[PDB]
């Protein structure tokens, strides 16, 4: 899919993802929700090559899950983060492999901290205070490297993303059909209904 | 008692099979002897036909194993097939990977190695034969190598195998005791196995005719057998003196 | 064919008891006593070598307490060679788990590999089990200091203080009648001594007769340390607890 | 598409006297987008030190890979690797690749403990070691870091004087790459002393 | 390469220059092409020099090993050995092999192998880039029960012109003479076979 | 004891049992028989006619290998075709890397390894036939038997079965008689006599004759069955010489 | 008795008692009759049935349009013998456009079941077989054993209480391989010669089991009232 | 790359230059292409460096074990055999063109391996891009009965032919000589014709000219006592 | 064919003994004694060479072999089984250690892998265990000189002085009284030549004696020069008239 956009502020984690879902020629869908919750206080978005992309989260949702139930504990967000680098600088050398970029957003319950890890599909991680993929960066990461603050609350978060929309709404040559955006934080994943 | 019949340890520390095999090693009822010379290394064998029904031509234990190594085997024709065989398709591969002939004693190593894993391994049981490798080797010069089905080998200056090996055994002793040397101290291997036939005559205490005995000579880059009219001209110079 | 010659090791006694786990049991009851002790501030592991010799190099020599990572050592009561066949794979499961989640391995998780491998043994494949039983000392964030002993059969269990091998039911005696959930190290390795002393068939306990570590954040700061002790060092502290 | 100068960065390691020296710059991209600005490519195992430069993805992997195998050396050996033996293991682990290779410039440096000899070694992306006594370079800037090292290195240099020469060849090459560049890190390693110097540079 | 068997009243000789190139370079101007498999059983080669020199080798391992288990192997058995493996692996060889020997029973006999991997019994046999040049030459002169002095010459001239117009092909005229008194090598120079 | 209760385990003797008991079971079989003639090799067998409801000479005993090699056994008759089965796989496997037809002794060595790893493991079961092979290759005539050990020689004449014994004796009066050597012709009609002369152990039920050979000269050194005029001729030959 | 617990063992006379033991379920099975003459060739089969309220066990398996069997022993490996024998008469068709010989078909049966007497963990098969064709040599009748002993017949009998109708074939034996051209003739003789093993039960109408196959006749089995006219 | 090979009266000689190269760059100005396969078999190696190595090496540890198993010194047709048909196998995608060198209880031997598994016999050898250049001056000066003197000197003229006339090759000249009965002599750098010259000025810095963000003490040591 | 034999043949019986391991000890108690001696800069390793025939050449039968340059064992017990043993563990010091780290492996470690094979063979389907006790002496930079005894089990353990085999008790108690933390290399084959003479009955000389050492880099035994840092092998087996020059000064 196109648009995928991450910042990490003072106690929380917000992601944003687009609607659209596009065959071609038509637009199918503009509701799409490019994201899976992994665990409680870890939420994952992707974006990638169609089919590949749900198949490899629902394939890590499926494994966090199974770890959660064994140990009966929640792995950190730098642990699943680890893991899931693993399973994409495996696939890259496999037959045929995962072409999906994933951004993984999560608040350690242990350190008081939210994290933010940038993956793309070949195993490339790496820790930022905001990321993106695909071309969402070229036109959001001047405008966040000039107002990002680490002490920023969730609300001036949720404003500086806006503007980041907003310009993606100018520029950008395609319609994505606006954004879904989750907030990640110390009482978990919600859904700001209205953006 | 299990321990008995497949190859594992007795309470003893010994392995049966191992040593019901050296028993089969004896069935046949043949006595061989092997010396060596200057340029050359014998073997001879006794050869027993005893059917009319049987061509005797094919009855022999002695085998061509390469051009350089020639194998006599004490015990039943079929494990002796199987171990000639072998010896042979090792002698090649050999040859084929490390671009030299195979020595006498690498082989006879080798075998013995083969040998070994039987004693260990359950399902596969010993061979009940004595294998005895004969050559010139380019670096070693004559050699007689020996290998059994305990999986033991050694280098030997002469030696004997079959029933009535102690007294081969011992005659060879006691001429080797005064001439003080390693080895038959003649030119031509003619002479040499002429020495080998006269000793086994006194050490048994039989007569020998053409169709009684099997010789098998080695020289520097060929082993090759005797016919029964080499081995009567052999017999006709050992009774001329 | 084969079959003739087969035990069958992994099937049940009319009574449902695994013959071979039992008998490899019988087997470590011979070994020599190991102990673990757990306090609030660190763990100690105690053990006595078996008849030694005055010729034995013991400065170089390990049969009781092994490594398996920076956190996390045992204690083996049992056959030497079966226990460092499962040491190796231990220490390679931890070094798994740290390439994929880049953070030390859970103490019970490393456990319950190790134990699962040896209930393995015992329901299929028609091979002997390993006559082997662990003492687990090890340190994680989650749980802080840790026991666990694992046997043959694959069963483990945590504990507070535990032994294994030679005179267990005396050792076990020992150490409940002393131990207290406030204990500290210091104290922990005077009770594992003194149960030691008592329970060991030598005429006396001496310090080529013994290994010795314990797994403190006696580190500088937040942070473990493990500590082999040396033969001088066990000598040391036999003089400072009054056994010699 | 080249998967060595996808993410771009450089390493260069120097010998002294009684010391080595090994650096590298911080940036991590793809292709034209700066992406991060804190991507360390020196990593160390116990005193051992190793540079990756190439493909990210790889760098991560070896490092882990790395720290994997040392760590069971230790158990087994009872002693840390020193930095000729582990320059053997990073020869072996890239060459059983061969026709399927980690794309990275690996860097190794140390000094013996027993010998207390300084060592630095290079390898390419399949195994070959090129263990020189002066200095090694590898990345995207590699012709670069040739020119400066050949010109500004001289032997015998104490290790504040290092410190010196090491990071004006790393920025200055650093400075004529554009796939390098964005901060820049210098380790100065002595026998039981090991100082970790970030470095103030243009960032664009 | 110029390469040639030709069976004569006492037996068959085998005869071959000495040039080896990669492109236009001589790699190597001394190399021995006539090659032993048994006794008398020798081969000739063209094509890719590790393909044919992998060939014999194993020709000769198979050879060696029939013969320690059915004594001396037919000339014809050791074409089929070779034929097994061309035909077999044809996808990935490029071999044109001449095989000639020496029997009692059977006397000379030349066998020549394509790079299809076919097998053609033929009283001589011509092969290598340079053989073109002679089918002409050879045909006309080429007679059946040619004495060894004969034989001698008509290879010597033969290779001469296939040498004098193939680039490809130089140095020395190597051949390996194959009757019932034994084995012999030849060999003959620049300032010999120029001259011709 | 114990040591005859599985296969390849060597007694206190140094003797496997198992195939010795093998040869109980070709001991039990009928009569079978082979001869070495001048230029090529005869074989005989006996059948035993169990029942008029036997089709008669539909049964056919012995089996052709190649096209230059006979073979016939006395035991277990299904063990003696699946030696048949291995041997025409290894005269196939042969033919196609050597190009030659398999010579004689080359082709007994084949045969003996194969029955000889029947008595390497406890996993299998020994042979339950003797064997009597042979023909013509490019070294003259052969003639072989095949024991359950995996023993074999060559041989002048060859016997095996229940009527053995009487076989070997009448054999040796052959080889005594002639040591010129015996022609093919003769051969068949030495070859029926004998059958007959051996019967007297299997002399309940009546039994049917059949011959095969190869011959240089005769067959051109291919196996072919004797039928028709001239196996008629070797039973007229036969039954004169018991009356 | 200590040599009878696999079939990998000989006894010390030289026996396989596992397959002397598998010989022994044919003698418990139904009897079943086969006999030819030079036109045609006939299977006769008397079905067993477990009571009053069953079905009538069938015995005869057609393997092609030239060739079938009748079975005595245990049904299941009659059907995993007679499924082989389906594929190679197939195989022969459609590589060689080739009809199999009644003859080579049981050369391929006594090999199959050989390999089941010399191997370590397999069992002998527990079932007899009668297999009845015409091929390009005429009528044919095989008998088969899972020793692997396969014997060429004008007639015979497998089964319980198979001796009376041997005997009876062997009386006859002049008489019905001269019924050629007449396939009810040649029939009721194998009715006739089946009969000669029964005892308290007769021959009826769900009882009786009939193959034929001939010159001109595809290999068809009769079963119901198809049979009661040879009743 | 240049490498040689030359026969002599009583034993054979190898030689190579030093320079290994990125494309047109210099990765080592002193690099080591003399291998050592067993004490008395070396070999030289051109192509792909870590391919010429490996195949050294692996060849070099199974001959080792082949020494000891049959107790007997190496044969260099040994390592000949065992490396054709490892090159053989892998259809010349392993790069190694080597010149290979020994004696041994049969006597000296000079042999050339291609990546392809082609071997060819020669009293005179020269392998690599600068091959062309050396084989020049071997084709030149060779003849029959050469002494250990005249050898040496003959195949360190054919690598400075291929370091002065070849830009793939320069630097040093390396020798290693294999004489019958007596041990082999590694001559690492017996030519240094290519000494740098000294620079015109001193490039050392006043200190505190590099600007410093930050400084810390790494900790190489374990987890400390106490 | 195919082995049928996928069980273990050595079990825990009820009392918790392991069979096939006891007899295998009991094996090598049979067996030719053969010591070890760990000097300040060396160790010995010697042992008799029992010859089975006078006919035999017994310097063809090598009871003390070199495992690496700087490795050396010798047995008591089943000698093919030594053979095979020798054969395995220097292949195994290439494949799992000089082929990844470019030198040869320590002697711990080299031990380490020895007994691995061993514990196999009494855990894997459808063999024995190995007949044989090893003494491996070696020496390694880190290290230093060491000395090490494998059992059938598998276990191993570190010695200053050791015998096993046929006279193992008696020589064990003879080194006891003889061994000190001072002893130089000639000291302790001294000892060594001593020890062994009282569980000989026949000849006592170079010819029935087989005698190593791993003591200084021999420069002269490494086949080439030219490379620094190469000195050469510390294993060296001691020659015929060597052990005679030391049995006059006995
Ligand atoms: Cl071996
Ligand atoms: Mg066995
Ligand atoms: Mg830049
Ligand atoms: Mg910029
Ligand atoms: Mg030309």
């Amino acid at each position: 899919m196109d648009i995928i956009l991450g910042i990490r502020v003072q106690d929380s984690v917000i992601l944003a993802s687009s609607k659209a879902v596009t065959r071609g020629i038509s637009v199918l869908k503009d509701s799409d929700d490019k994201t899976r919750q992994l665990s409680p206080h870890t939420l994952m978005s992707f974006a990638g090559e169609a089919g590949d992309t749900v198949q490899f989260a629902e394939y890590i949702q499926a494994n966090i899950q199974l770890y959660s139930i064994r140990e009966d504990y929640e792995l950190s967000p730098q642990a699943v983060s680890s893991f899931v680098r693993q399973e994409l600088a495996k696939s890259i050398r496999s037959r045929r492999p995962y072409q999906v970029n994933v951004l993984i957003g999560g608040y350690d319950k242990k350190k008081n901290k939210p994290e933010l890890y940038q993956i793309d599909y070949l195993g490339t991680k790496v820790e930022l205070p905001y990321g993106a993929h695909g071309y969402s960066g070229f036109y959001t990461f001047s405008l966040l490297d000039h107002h990002y603050r680490p002490d920023m609350t969730t609300e001036e978060g949720l404003d500086l993303l806006k503007l980041c929309v907003q310009e993606l709404e100018k520029r950008m040559p395609m319609d994505f059909k606006g954004v879904i955006v989750k907030i990640v934080d110390k009482d978990g994943i919600r859904q700001v209904d209205d953006f | 008692g299990y321990d008995r019949h497949i190859t594992i340890f007795s309470p003893e520390g010994r392995l049966y099979q191992v040593e019901y095999a050296f028993k089969a090693t004896n069935q046949t009822n043949i006595n061989s002897l092997a010396v060596r010379g200057k340029d050359c290394t014998v073997v001879i064998s006794q050869k027993k036909v005893p059917d009319k029904l049987l061509d005797p031509t094919t009855v022999s234990y002695i085998f061509c194993i390469s051009r350089t190594i020639g194998m006599v085997v004490n015990g039943p024709i079929p494990d002796a097939r199987n171990a000639a065989l072998r010896a042979k398709a090792e002698a090649a591969e050999f040859r084929y990977k490390y671009g030299y002939d195979m020595p006498c004693d690498v082989l006879a190593k080798r075998m013995a190695n083969l040998s070994q894993i039987y004693t260990q391994r359950a399902y596969m049981r010993p061979l009940g034969v004595i294998l005895t490798f004969v050559s010139v080797d380019e670096e070693l010069g004559p050699s007689i190598y020996k290998t059994d089905p305990a999986g033991y080998y050694v280098g030997y200056k002469a030696t004997a195998t079959g029933p009535k090996q102690q007294e081969i055994t011992t005659n060879l002793e006691n001429h080797f005791k005064k001439s003080k040397i390693d080895h038959i101290n003649e030119e031509s291997w003619e002479k040499v196995v002429e020495f080998a036939i006269t000793h086994m005559i006194d050490a048994l205490g039989t007569e020998f005719s053409k169709n009684d005995l099997e010789v098998g000579v080695a020289t520097k880059d060929k082993f090759f057998t005797l016919s029964a009219e080499n081995i009567e001209e052999r017999l006709v110079a050992i009774a001329e003196q | 064919g084969s079959r003739r010659y087969d035990s069958r090791t992994t099937i049940f006694s009319p009574e449902g008891r695994l013959y071979q786990v039992e008998y490899a049991l019988e087997s470590i009851s011979h070994a020599g006593t190991a102990i673990g002790i757990m306090a609030s501030d660190g763990i100690v592991l105690a053990a006595e070598r078996k008849v030694t010799s005055t010729l034995l190099e013991q400065d170089t020599s390990t049969e009781k307490l092994y490594k398996l990572n920076d956190k996390i050592a045992v204690a083996v009561a049992g056959l030497t060679a079966d226990a460092e066949i499962l040491i190796n794979t231990a220490r390679i499961h931890a070094q798994n788990y740290l390439k994929t989640y880049n953070e030390d391995i859970p103490v019970e998780i490393l456990v319950r590999r190790l134990s699962d491998i040896k209930q393995g043994y015992t329901q299929h494949g028609g091979l002997r089990p390993f006559g082997v039983s662990f003492i687990y000392a090890g340190y994680d964030d989650r749980y802080g200091y840790q026991l666990y002993t694992s046997n043959p059969s694959g069963n483990y269990t945590g504990w507070k203080a535990i032994s294994v091998g030679a005179n267990t039911s005396a050792a076990q005696t020992l150490l409940q009648m002393d131990y207290k959930d406030d204990m500290k190290v210091d104290d922990a390795i005077e009770l594992a001594l003194k149960t030691l002393s008592k329970t060991t068939d030598s005429s006396a306990l001496t310090y080529d007769r013994l290994e010795f570590a314990t797994i403190r954040k006696g580190a500088n700061d937040g942070e473990v340390y493990q500590k082999i002790f040396k033969p001088q060092e066990i000598k040391d502290i036999l003089v400072k607890t009054g056994i010699t | 598409s080249d998967p060595s100068s996808i993410n771009g960065g450089i390493v260069v390691a120097m010998t002294g006297k009684d010391c080595v020296a090994i650096a590298c710059d911080l940036r991590l991209g793809s292709q034209s987008l700066g992406v991060s600005n804190k991507f360390e490519k020196i990593f160390h195992y116990g005193h051992v030190f190793l540079g990756i430069t190439g493909l990210a993805t790889d760098v991560t992997t070896l490092n882990e890979m790395f720290r994997y195998k040392t760590n069971l050396y230790k158990l087994k050996e009872e002693r840390a690797i020193e930095p000729e033996t582990f320059t053997q293991l990073v020869s072996s682990s890239l060459y059983e690749r061969r026709f399927g290779p980690y794309f990275v410039g690996p860097v190794v440096a140390g000094i013996n403990s027993k010998s207390g000899k300084p060592f630095i070694a290079g390898f390419d992306l399949i195994g070959c070691i090129d263990e020189a006594k002066d200095f090694i370079v590898s990345g995207t800037a590699s012709d670069q870091l040739f020119g400066m090292c050949e010109s500004l290195y001289e032997p015998n240099l104490e290790p504040e004087d290092l410190f010196e020469t090491i990071s004006q060849a790393l920025l200055n090459a650093a400075d004529r790459d554009a796939l390098s560049g964005w901060g820049a890190v210098v380790y100065i390693i002595k026998k039981d002393e090991v100082v970790k110097r970030y470095l103030k540079m243009r960032q664009d | 390469t110029s390469i040639m068997a030709v069976t004569f009243k006492d037996g068959v000789i085998l005869g071959a220059d000495s040039r080896t190139t990669t492109g236009a370079y001589i790699a190597n101007r001394v190399t021995d092409k006539l090659t032993r498999v048994h006794d008398k059983i020798w081969c000739c080669r063209s094509g890719s020099a590790a393909d044919t020199q992998a060939i014999a080798d194993i020709v000769q391992y198979h050879l060696e090993l029939y013969t320690s288990q059915y004594g001396t192997p037919s000339t014809e058995t050791a074409a089929s050995v070779f034929k097994e493996l061309c035909y077999e692996n044809k996808d990935n060889l490029t071999a044109g092999i001449i095989v000639a020997g020496y029997d009692d029973k059977n006397k000379g006999e030349v066998y020549t192998i394509p790079l299809g991997g076919s097998v053609h019994k033929l009283p001589y046999a011509i092969a290598g880039s340079g053989s073109t040049f002679i089918y002409g030459y050879c045909d006309k002169n080429f007679r059946e029960n040619m004495s060894k002095e004969e034989t001698v010459d008509f290879i010597k001239h033969s290779l001469s012109q296939a040498i004098k117009w193939d680039g490809s092909s130089g140095g020395v005229i190597r051949m390996v003479v194959l009757t019932a008194a034994g084995v012999e090598r030849l060999i003959f120079y620049p300032d010999e076979y120029e001259q011709l | 004891t114990g040591y005859d209760l599985s296969n390849s385990v060597f007694s206190p003797d140094g003797r496997n049992f198992q195939v010795e008991y093998a040869v109980k079971a070709v001991e039990n079989g009928t009569t079978s028989i082979g001869i070495k003639c001048n230029d090529g090799v005869v074989f005989a067998v006996e059948k035993l006619i169990t029942s008029k409801l036997l089709v008669p000479q539909k049964n056919v005993k012995i089996q052709v290998v190649d096209r230059h090699i006979g073979c016939v056994y006395s035991g277990l008759i299904p063990d003696g075709r699946h030696l048949v089965n291995r041997g025409r796989e290894e005269a196939a496997s042969f033919k196609k890397l050597y190009k030659t037809p398999i010579p004689i002794p080359a082709f007994a060595d084949r045969l003996g390894q194969y029955v000889q790893a029947h008595t390497l493991y406890n996993s299998v079961r020994p042979f339950g036939v003797s064997t009597i092979f042979g023909g013509v290759d490019k070294n003259g005539a052969h003639l072989y038997m095949l024991e359950p050990s995996g023993s074999y020689w060559g041989y002048k004449g060859a016997a095996t079965g229940k009527g053995r014994q009487s076989a070997k004796a009448e054999l040796e009066k052959l080889v005594d008689h002639h040591p010129e050597g015996l022609s093919a012709r003769e051969a068949v009609k030495q070859a029926a006599k004998i059958i007959y002369l051996a019967h007297e152990d299997n002399k309940e039920k009546d039994f049917e004759l059949e011959i095969s050979w190869c011959s240089l000269s005769e067959t051109n050194g291919l196996h072919k069955f004797v039928k028709g005029d001239l196996l008629q001729e070797a039973i007229d030959f036969a039954q004169k010489e018991i009356n | 008795n200590n040599y009878d617990g696999d079939t990998v063992t000989f006894s010390p006379t030289g026996r396989l008692f596992q397959v002397e033991y598998a010989l022994e379920a044919i003698k418990q099975g139904s009897v079943t009759v086969g006999l030819r003459s030079n036109t045609h060739a006939v299977l006769v089969a008397l079905k067993r049935n477990a009571d009053e309220l069953s079905s009538y066990q069938k015995k005869i398996i057609k393997c092609d349009e030239h060739m079938g069997l009748s079975l005595a022993g245990l049904a299941p490996d009659a059907r995993v013998l007679s499924n082989y024998l389906r594929q190679q008469c197939n195989y022969s068709s459609l590589v060689f456009n080739r009809k199999l010989a009644v003859e080579r078909a049981g050369h391929l049966l006594c090999d199959k079941a050989q390999k089941n007497t010399q191997s370590y963990g397999g069992r002998p098969y527990g079932v007899g077989l009668l297999i009845i064709g015409y091929d390009k040599s005429g009528a044919h009748l095989l008998e088969f054993q899972p020793s692997g002993n396969v014997t060429e017949l004008y007639g015979t009998a497998i089964g319980a209480r198979s001796q009376g109708a041997k005997t009876y074939l062997e009386r006859t034996l002049d008489t019905f391989i001269k019924i050629d051209g007449n396939p009810d003739e040649l029939i009721k003789a194998g009715v006739e010669a089946i009969s000669q093993s029964l005892r308290d039960e007769s021959l009826t109408v769900d009882n009786l089991s009939i193959a034929i196959v001939g010159k001109d006749t595809p290999f068809t089995i009769y079963d119901g009232e198809a049979v009661a006219k040879y009743i | 790359t240049t490498i040689v090979g030359v026969k002599f009266n009583n034993g054979v000689v190898i030689a190579a230059d030093t320079r290994s190269t990125q494309g047109p760059i210099v990765a080592d100005k002193n690099c080591a292409k003399l291998h050592r396969i067993s004490p008395k078999i070396w070999c030289a190696g051109a192509g792909t460096a870590a391919d010429t190595e490996a195949v050294t090496q692996l060849i070099g540890s199974n001959i080792e074990l082949h020494s000891l198993y049959t107790s007997r010194e190496p044969r260099v047709v040994s390592a000949l055999q065992m490396l054709k048909q490892h090159l053989f196998k892998y259809q010349g995608h392993i790069g190694a063109y080597l010149i290979v060198a020994g004696v041994d209880p049969t006597g000296s031997h000079l042999f050339s391996i291609d990546a392809h598994g082609s071997t060819d016999v020669g009293y005179y050898l020269s392998l690599g891009s600068g091959s062309l250049a050396a084989m020049a001056v071997l084709e030149s000066h060779w003849k029959q009965d050469l002494t250990k003197e005249e050898a040496i000197k003959l195949a360190s003229d054919a690598i400075q032919a291929g370091i002065w006339n070849d830009l793939g090759s320069g630097s040093n000249v390396d020798v290693c000589v294999m004489e019958i009965g007596k041990d082999a002599e590694y001559l690492r750098n017996y030519l240094t014709p290519n000494v740098r010259e000294e620079k015109q000025k001193s490039y050392k810095f006043p200190r505190g000219t590099t600007a410093v963000l930050k400084e810390s003490i790494v900790n190489i040591c374990d987890i400390q006592e106490e | 064919m195919t082995d049928r034999y996928s069980f273990s043949l050595t079990t825990f019986s009820p009392s918790g003994k392991l069979g096939q391991i006891d007899y295998a000890l009991t094996a090598v108690k049979q067996g030719v004694t053969s010591l070890g001696i760990k000097a300040t800069n060396g160790v010995v390793i010697a042992t008799e060479k029992k010859s089975s025939s006078p006919l035999a050449m017994s310097e063809t039968l090598s009871k003390v072999s070199l495992l690496t340059p700087d490795i050396g064992a010798v047995y008591s017990g089943m000698g093919p089984d030594y053979r095979v043993l020798v054969d395995k563990s220097r292949k195994v010091a290439h494949t799992s250690y000089k082929r990844i780290y470019g030198e040869y492996p320590p002697t711990k470690l080299l031990v380490s892998e020895v007994a691995k094979i061993m514990q196999e063979a009494t855990q894997s389907g459808g063999v024995r265990p190995f007949g044989v006790s090893l003494l491996i002496a070696g020496h390694d930079e880190f290290n230093g000189f060491s000395l090490y005894q494998v059992d059938p089990s598998g276990s191993y353990f570190p010695w200053k002085a050791t015998a096993i085999g046929k006279g193992s008790v008696a020589a064990k108690t003879f080194l006891e009284k003889r061994w000190n933390d001072e002893l130089e290399l000639e000291d302790a084959i001294h000892i060594a030549l001593l020890t062994l003479k009282e569980s000989v009955e026949g000849e006592f000389n170079g010819d029935t004696i087989e005698l190593a050492i791993i003591g200084d880099e021999n420069p002269d035994l490494l086949g080439y020069t030219g490379i620094p840092t190469d000195k050469g092998p510390r294993f060296r087996k001691l020659t015929s008239q060597e052990i005679n020059d030391r049995l006059e000064a006995l």
